[PDB]
């Protein structure tokens, strides 16, 4: 975590 | 710094292509010329650290002297009021840029590679530990009939979520090194939703362990009725079903798409994405962090308020949960803060020390999964024994  | 300059050339070019007058064309040109000169000064990655007067370096530098020349030409036209003519001249330099200088850009910085290798290392390192370490925990609990404790059944649940989490890591490592996602859509969907399951199922189990300790301590009479293993299993399954209230929608929403030369795995929020994205990012901070924390802190606050070995035992096991709870917090507190800053406070997002620090503390998040099994086998005696018993 996190991502696009 | 350079990709930034190459950015402003492209942008100003299309401002000229959408322009309606000489002044605003002129201005745009004048920006590009500055961009092209500070770009010329810079060394690009394909030319990592060649001789400052190598043929290729001399040749790259040349490309810009050309481009500048052409900007001073277009600027002579716009100055004289010749707008359309200045625009046409601007059209020909997009090509002259691409024909000469473009063959030097696009590559990854040596720093950036170093980061990627550094990550892959840590990941592999976490991955080899956690995946191993929690398969053991999961194997140890089921196999040995002597280990079916209410709290230990909750740990199983953690070791499961952590294990699953650490199975995705090498895929992330490969994504970083090779700069693309070669594993297909299904596995993209698998990896992201697993990353969300990991956060909630962990923090919900850690809330229920905390609730569990509390009823154990403050209501030992009542406990005998609710503190059974069969029931813990039920709550584990509930924790997972409930978590699926967040995990399944991501399962669907996550997808694989090509973008700017590569294939990238990502979330697709129904428009407006940037809004719904924030929505979720807040909820994850509340409902998988602060709100469960407040519950735990309450649970623990209240316990500040029976036989020889049983009173000592409760203390040891209770003190174990607080550490894992705390250890959890300190691993995730960094990244949960960072992401809320990242998506609300507009800081500088391309700096070496910034990006690294982010990545280097996302890594801490995932390090929580390799830490757990160690803490179990160094703060629980039965776990400590089993792990050095095997070998
Ligand atoms: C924030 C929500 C806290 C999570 C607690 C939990 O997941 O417990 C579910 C179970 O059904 C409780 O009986």
């Amino acid at each position: 975590y996190x991502f696009f | 710094d350079l990709e930034d300059n190459w950015e402003t050339l492209n942008d100003n070019l299309k401002v000229i292509e959408k322009a309606d007058n000489a002044a605003q064309v002129k201005d745009a040109l004048t920006k590009m010329r500055a961009a092209a000169l500070d770009a010329q000064k810079a060394t690009p990655p394909k030319l990592e650290d060649k001789s400052p007067d190598s043929p290729e370096m001399k040749d790259f530098r040349h490309g810009f002297d050309i481009l500048v020349g052409q900007i001073d030409d277009a600027l002579k036209l716009a100055n004289e009021g010749k707008v359309k003519e200045a625009q046409a001249a601007a059209e020909q330099l997009k090509t002259t840029r691409n024909a000469y200088i473009q063959k030097y850009l696009g590559a990854r910085s040596a720093s950036s590679l170093a980061l990627a290798i550094a990550i892959t290392a840590l990941y592999s390192a976490v991955c080899a530990v956690g995946l191993l370490g929690n398969v053991l925990v999961m194997f140890g609990i089921v196999r040995y009939t002597k280990m079916k404790t209410a709290t230990n059944i909750y740990i199983f649940n953690l070791a499961l979520a952590d294990a699953l989490a650490t199975s995705t890591l090498p895929f992330q490592s490969a994504k970083y090194l090779m700069e693309t996602w070669p594993f297909g859509e299904l596995l993209c969907k698998a990896v992201l939703s697993i990353d969300y399951y990991n956060m909630f199922t962990s923090i919900f189990t850690l809330t229920m362990m905390s609730v569990d300790r509390y009823i154990a301590v403050c209501h030992p009479v009542k406990a005998l009725d609710f503190r059974t293993p069969a029931k813990a299993k039920l709550i584990n399954i509930c924790i997972w079903v409930l978590a699926s209230g967040v995990g399944v929608p991501i399962m669907v929403m996550a997808v694989t798409r090509p973008r700017d030369g590569a294939v990238v795995c990502m979330l697709q929020f129904p428009s407006p994405s940037w809004y719904w994205d924030t929505v979720t990012k807040i909820c994850v901070f509340l409902f998988a962090f602060v709100v469960p924390i407040l519950i735990i802190t309450v649970c623990y606050g209240l316990m500040l308020l029976g036989s020889k070995e049983k009173d000592r035992s409760l203390r040891r096991i209770t003190r174990m949960v607080l550490v894992v709870v705390g250890a959890f917090v300190v691993c995730w507190a960094p990244i949960h803060i960072f992401v809320i800053v990242w998506t609300l406070v507009d800081i500088d997002r391309r700096d070496p020390l910034v990006v690294a620090a982010l990545h280097l503390c996302i890594a801490l998040g995932y390090a929580n999964s390799s830490l757990n099994p160690v803490l179990y086998a160094f703060l629980d005696e039965n776990f400590k024994r089993c792990f050095r018993q095997l070998c």
